[PDB]
């Protein structure tokens, strides 16, 4: 197969900006290449085909460029309702495939996000499970690490994290990371602690609670 | 500007595995130089093969297929059909533009060999009154239609004023051509012996004159 | 008007098969190249096949190896996609789409196709109490349902603001988990009452979890 | 099925331009390439450039960037191209093919082709001059004669052998471009005994300046 590989996965801009973003095909592909816009929940849509050509009905502002195997999208002057995720597909070679996609997303002042650690509930305890769950609260840019500590042991495989998409109001994040443990594993230690690394922290935040007490 | 070379000509029977080859004078035949090939059959009529270095175009019968061996391009026919017999031209993409190959003929044996027969003609007295002459080489009757043309002058070889047609074939399949040896009256008058030469399979024929 | 209805979507076993329809209108898929796409949760956009409308062709990705079929009833004017021993990984909303010139110019609403052995589960709702700034955070924890979806309100719907109800994320015992969480001012804490209005409908869930230290 | 018709052959002078047209049906016209080829002297191809007809996209060879022009006409599904300031280095016969751009990359269907002569000769009736053997005695019992059509203009020009009595055995090769002018042969073998005790007669005739050339062909 051809690969098509998208620049940047994510891009951060401002209304009014020049944006642009690349494709790269593997090998030449005669300019048959088509970008596409796709919103959070909705089929894509068309912008332009051949690699140059403006789809009809589609605003002026987005032009393609490029051949062989480089080429370019460029959004000319971002909207607002140009905020979404761009994909390229290659036509050249059969199957066609697309690139792994590029969110343009809103551009604001670097935001530290709030934290905050739940133990597991008594009822759930009770159940069996155990999860703890560490919550970072509006927040930006998205880049963030969340490591979890037990006992100043460094955890891995057992965590699972979840993003917000960016608030309509204040154009943050907010995450959650869960650690799930059976009651036994949960029981064979006492501090529980995750560790929150972002541009917006001068060093890393640290959210711990002694177990049961 | 990239040269795009092929076989001039290749021989084959029915029922033989044929390959055909191309190559690119920049490097090795590349999937980015979509190889495409196409067939030229008598009458001037061409139809794609295959397109895209290895994809036979919807219709192509199952014995033609493309890929790449070595550094080059190449067709293969499984099992050459009479109705085969053609001209194939191949074509390679470089970033924005096509080079094509010079083509290959491409024989499927329907009948006996034979060699051409070879007749030379003298310039008539009406030509010389215009200050002119010329020599036809009238070459018919060769299978399979391929064949080159030289031509002597007491002894040595003449690498001027030559022309020669290519082949056509005539009713029967084989095929016929000829080839014009254009002097003035006075290089006419001043040698004495002209001789054109056929050469089919290796074999050169020969006919000269006084 | 082009308009292109998929329908066919839903659970399906491992192992099982998917038939899925896209009813055409608006022109005749008879003289159009008609395409499947399809995008699993989260993830980009891929391309499974199409049926060329000159000689009845039918071309899919390799990857496929022989499970897709693509068909047409030109009298129903309706196009089909059948895949066969459906995988985790086959779990995704499917697209039809019409082309034109190798682009995409139509594309139906989308049918979802979940491949999964789990079975109807509704969740189990647990607290994640404050802390006890001026803000604090409190939510709950909607774990351990399938399928999805599952709906969340916090006090019967009079709170929004601050709200963040999290995507949900699938665990590897096949069911779903997911976090909602607020911030309140730490004063309120006692003086006002949270509870949060969980929904699962197809277990007929409804759980009112109160949040409190 | 697919068809591509090409417009009819043009003779026309240096300095002139000429529109060829393809009339491209049987399938849906915007989704294929559409590629100009030309074949000068009946071999050798050389692609000029190609057009998408959804909007008339171009890409040309260098080498063709000022001569020729792409144009597409979506109402009647036509494709065309403009040759201009020709010179006889523009003689060749120019196909317009189709190119799939979606699994088979190939050029599938081609037209049958749109021959284009550029010459600054005026019509001019051929000379007919006898071809006779004279390398000695009969080397068989056949012998070949022949007649030199040379210097005509334009193509063609038919030739028969005693009004038409001398069917069989008979060959007219292709013409060659020799200054400007054309030149041809044809050649007659009859049994031995026939000639020159009975008459042989090459007919020429060329419809493009109405003459007839009748000529005997007689022994060195």
């Amino acid at each position: 197969d051809i690969q098509m590989t998208q620049s940047p996965s994510s891009l951060s801009a401002s209304v009014g900006d020049r944006v642009t973003i690349t494709c790269r095909a593997s090998r030449d592909i005669k300019s048959y290449l088509n970008w596409y816009q796709q919103k959070p929940g909705k089929a894509p849509k068309v912008l332009i085909y051949y690699a140059t050509s403006l789809a009809e009905g589609v605003p002026s502002r987005f032009s393609g460029s490029g051949s062989g195997t480089d080429y370019t999208l460029t959004i000319s002057s971002l909207q607002p309702e140009d905020f979404a995720t761009y994909y390229c597909l290659q036509h050249g070679e059969s199957p066609w495939t697309f690139g792994q996609g590029t969110k343009v997303e809103i551009k604001r002042t670097v935001a530290a996000p709030s934290v905050f650690i739940f133990p597991p509930s008594d009822e759930q305890l009770k159940s069996g499970t155990a999860s703890v769950v560490c919550l970072l609260n509006n927040f930006y840019p998205r880049e963030a690490k969340v490591q979890w500590k037990v006992d100043n042991a460094l955890q891995s495989g057992n965590s699972q994290e979840s993003v917000t998409e960016q608030d309509s109001k204040d154009s943050t994040y907010s995450l959650s990371s869960t650690l799930t443990l059976s009651k036994a594993d949960y029981e064979k230690h006492k501090v529980y602690a995750c560790e929150v690394t972002h541009q917006g922290l001068s060093s890393p935040v640290t959210k711990s609670f002694n177990r049961g007490e | 500007q990239a040269v795009v070379t092929q076989e001039s000509a290749l021989t084959s029977s029915p029922g033989e595995t044929v390959t055909l080859t191309c190559r690119s004078s920049t490097g090795a035949v590349t999937t980015s130089n979509y190889a495409n090939w196409v067939q030229e059959k008598p009458d001037h009529l061409f139809t794609g093969v295959i397109g895209g270095t290895n994809n036979r175009a919807p219709g192509v019968p199952a014995r033609f297929s493309g890929s790449l061996i070595g550094d080059k391009a190449a067709l293969t026919i499984t099992g050459a059909q009479t109705e085969d017999e053609a001209i194939y031209f191949c074509a390679l993409w470089y970033s924005n533009h096509w080079v094509f190959g010079g083509g290959t003929k491409l024989t499927v044996l329907g009948q006996p060999k034979s060699s051409p027969s070879v007749n030379l003609f003298p310039p008539s007295s009406e030509e010389l009154k215009t200050k002119k002459a010329t020599l036809v080489c009238t070459i018919t009757e060769f299978y399979p239609g391929a064949v080159r043309v030289d031509w002597k002058a007491d002894g040595t070889p003449v690498t001027q004023g030559d022309e020669t047609t290519q082949p056509s074939k005539q009713s029967n399949n084989k095929y016929m051509a000829s080839s014009y040896l254009t002097l003035t009256a006075e290089a006419w008058e001043s040698h004495s012996s002209y001789s054109c030469h056929v050469t089919h399979e290796g074999q050169s024929v020969e006919k000269s004159l006084s | 008007e082009v308009q292109l209805v998929e329908s066919g979507g839903g659970l399906v076993q491992p192992g099982g098969s998917l038939r899925l329809s896209c009813a055409a209108s608006g022109f005749n898929i008879k003289e159009y190249y008609m395409h499947w796409v399809r995008q699993a949760p989260g993830k980009g956009l891929e391309w499974v096949g199409l049926i060329d409308p000159e000689q009845g062709n039918t071309i899919y990705d390799p990857k496929f190896q022989d499970r897709a079929t693509i068909s047409a009833d030109n009298s129903k004017n309706t196009a089909y996609l059948q895949m066969n021993s459906l995988r985790a990984e086959d779990t995704a909303v499917y697209y039809c789409a019409r082309d034109t010139a190798a682009y995409f110019d139509y594309w139906g609403q989308g049918t979802l196709v979940t491949v999964s052995s789990a079975s109807t589960k509704g969740p189990s709702v647990f607290p994640l109490a404050p802390s006890s700034g001026g803000t604090a955070a409190l939510g709950c924890l909607v774990k351990d349902y399938f399928p999805e979806p599952v709906t969340v309100s916090w006090n019967s719907g009079a709170l929004t603001s601050g709200v963040h109800t999290f995507p949900a994320v699938l665990q590897s015992s096949g069911l779903y988990s997911l976090s909602s969480v607020v911030t309140v001012p730490s004063s309120s804490l006692g003086t006002q009452t949270y509870i949060c209005n969980v929904n699962h409908k197809p277990s007929n869930t409804k759980v009112d979890k109160k949040v409190e230290p | 099925e697919v068809q591509l018709q090409q417009s009819g052959p043009e003779l026309v002078k240096p300095g002139a331009s000429v529109k060829i047209s393809c009339k491209a049906s049987g399938y849906s016209f915007t989704g294929h390439l559409l590629n100009w080829v030309k074949q000068s002297h009946g071999k050798n191809l050389e692609w000029i450039g190609l057009v998408h007809p959804h909007n008339g996209a171009i890409t040309y060879n260098q080498k063709f960037k000022d001569k020729a022009t792409l144009t597409v006409d979506r109402s009647s599904t036509t494709a065309y191209i403009e040759l201009v300031r020709l010179t006889s280095n523009d003689s060749a016969v120019y196909y317009c093919a189709r190119e799939d751009f979606r699994y088979h990359y190939s050029m599938d269907y081609w037209g049958q082709g749109t021959s284009v002569t550029v010459s600054s000769a005026k019509t001019t009736p051929p000379s007919v001059y006898p071809l006779a053997p004279v390398c000695g005695d009969t080397t068989g019992s056949s012998v070949t004669l022949g007649c030199l059509v040379k210097g005509y203009f334009p193509e063609p020009v038919t030739l028969t052998w005693n009004s038409g009595s001398l069917s069989s055995g008979v060959h007219t090769f292709p013409a060659v471009l020799q200054s400007d002018l054309y030149t041809l042969s044809s050649s007659v073998t009859v049994t031995s005994s026939t000639w020159p005790s009975q008459s042989v007669t090459c007919n020429v005739a060329h419809p493009a300046s109405s003459t007839k050339v009748d000529k005997k062909i007689v022994p060195k």
